């Protein structure tokens, strides 16, 4: 249903510039329809090309940028997938993945892994942390997909996946004014610029903590052989009820009852138990996904003050302590931070 | 005011009172002089305890 | 590093948490007190627990801003609502 | 082969405990990552000892 | 600081308590001089054990 602004708003049938694949399915992603995997009929003289794994992912076209370029690709760098390219078909969109796993390499979806092989787990955390490192401090991001990043992973690699996210370039005009929203060529800048917002300290902290929670949710998903309900961004779903069901950390009320979760291998204990109120505020920050443009309601949210300011600062510092102990738990380094 | 030191000792007694506050020697002398002015006397630290 | 600070943090946390509640070992108290001593931010507690040795000496009388400082120091190791009654 | 260090650790532990041999910090981190890969719960010099 | 060698020894004693620490000879006479200084007694390694 598309119309023009002339004296007759004509109904336009959404044109289909690409045969939509009828056999839509990915065995690595059985629960996902938009996820489709497939192995091409490579030149059969060469057994090597047999390994080439190809996965297309479906998604809306809004996720493309002003340049018609999909947002996660901006954060992509030194990618591991053998190749990638975008696919625009009307509102729908597709994103095919060329991969060539080595003679024995075998990827698999991060979801529901449970995997306790901290070597592979650390491979994935390195991939995701380096990827999100491409984010700028005054640039921020939300993930309308879920509260984590999808990916697959083999013993040799951890291939990232396309994400339903939205870039948002905030701008903190430092009092000492000595990347700008008006980066076009001067003529074009005369008309318009990025749909920027007002950056500030609190927004920086909010986005940083948000990406950190994304990291931790992905880590959970990796070490959860059961459902990791944290991903769920359902409108009806509320974190209040979520932690009411899950309860709080037995070892300390402050944190969540993540000690009792179901783990593919060794349970780590109350290690996976983050403070609760920080998670709550994180979910509130995440709710931004539905109205990204209205930034005043979510930009500083994780770092906002509910004295209330003292409690917010203290509990954010508690979450920072949690990140410190987490990094120590995996021998990590905050140079990415 | 001349017994404000004594009053602050009262405030300390109000607290857990399981640990006598420690006071400088001049503070002790002023405390003794003030209590002697109040009672209008001899007095010593044991009476203060 | 003279003392691996992770176990010091953890021991201090768990001991003070159980004390607030109302299994441990003397070496655990040693690690917690050295955790304290290393933490430059907790000198008020240094002197509190130093005085507490032997007789109960004196809880220092502190400006309320320093009271908030020590209360935040405690809450960091847990945060939960607290008061001077619990810390005493 | 990547755990040659633990080879010698267990060899020395045979019969006498000897002591905990000193080691350079970079080697400490690498061996900690090795044990990590071999585990789970956070580790350090004390746990490996 | 002078007795920080004995300090590391009593820190290592927190371990499995089956280890026997090892140290070079000059480190040994440094430890012995330190303990003799603190004791102001001669002293020997059996005392260290």
């Amino acid at each position: 249903p598309i119309k023009l602004d002339l004296c007759a708003s004509v109904k336009l049938t959404p044109f289909k510039p690409m045969r939509p694949p009828k056999p839509m399915q990915c065995w690595i992603h059985p629960r996902r329809a938009n996820c489709k995997v497939t192995r091409p009929r490579n030149n059969y003289s060469d057994p090597d090309n047999e390994n080439d794994m190809l996965h297309m992912t479906v998604l809306n076209s809004v996720f493309l940028n002003e340049h018609a370029k999909l947002y996660y690709r901006h954060l992509l760098r030194n990618d591991q997938a053998e190749a990638r390219k975008t696919i625009l078909n009307a509102d729908s969109v597709y994103e095919c993945m060329l991969i060539r796993p080595i003679r024995t390499e075998h990827f698999r979806s991060v979801d529901e892994a449970g995997e306790h092989n901290m070597s592979v787990l650390k491979i994935i955390i390195d991939a995701v942390i380096k990827y999100i490192g491409k984010l700028a401090d005054d640039e921020y991001i939300l993930i309308a997909d879920r509260m984590y990043v999808d990916l697959i992973y083999s013993e040799f690699r951890a291939i990232i996946l396309p994400q339903s996210a939205y870039i948002i370039k905030g701008d903190y005009a430092e009092s000492d004014s000595e990347d700008v929203c008006n980066e076009l060529e001067y003529p074009w800048k005369l008309i318009t610029a990025n749909n920027c917002i007002v950056s500030t300290d609190e927004s920086r902290q909010s986005q940083y903590i948000y990406r950190t929670f994304l990291l931790y949710n992905t880590v959970l998903t990796a070490i959860l052989k059961q459902n990791n309900p944290f991903d769920v961004i359902a409108e009806n779903t509320s974190i209040s009820i979520i932690v009411r069901n899950l309860g709080s950390c037995p070892n300390n009320k402050d944190r969540v009852k993540c000690c009792d979760l179901n783990y593919g291998g060794v349970p780590p204990g109350h290690v996976m138990c983050p403070p609760r109120e920080i998670t709550k505020k994180f979910f509130h920050y995440a709710k931004w996904v539905r109205n990204p443009n209205k930034y005043k309601r979510y930009s500083e949210l994780i770092a906002r003050q509910s004295h209330a300011r003292d409690v917010s600062q203290l509990h954010l510092l508690d979450w920072e302590n949690f990140m410190g102990e987490f990094s120590s738990y995996f021998g990590l380094h905050a140079h990415n931070v | 005011e001349k017994y404000h030191s004594l009053f602050k000792l009262l405030e300390t007694t109000f607290d857990d009172y399981t640990c006598r506050p420690q006071m400088t020697q001049v503070q002790t002398d002023t405390l003794l002089d003030a209590v002697r002015s109040l009672l209008e006397m001899t007095i010593d630290l044991t009476t203060v305890d | 590093e003279l003392i691996n600070m992770r176990r010091y943090r953890n021991a201090a946390r768990k001991l003070i948490h159980h004390y607030s509640l109302n299994e441990y070992k003397i070496s655990d108290v040693v690690m917690t007190m050295i955790f304290l001593l290393r933490s430059e931010k907790y000198h008020s507690l240094f002197k509190l627990l130093e005085t507490t040795f032997d007789d109960y000496t004196c809880r220092p009388q502190m400006t309320q801003v320093q009271t908030d400082t020590l209360l935040d120091a405690v809450r960091s190791l847990l945060s939960t609502t607290i008061d001077l009654t619990t810390v005493d």
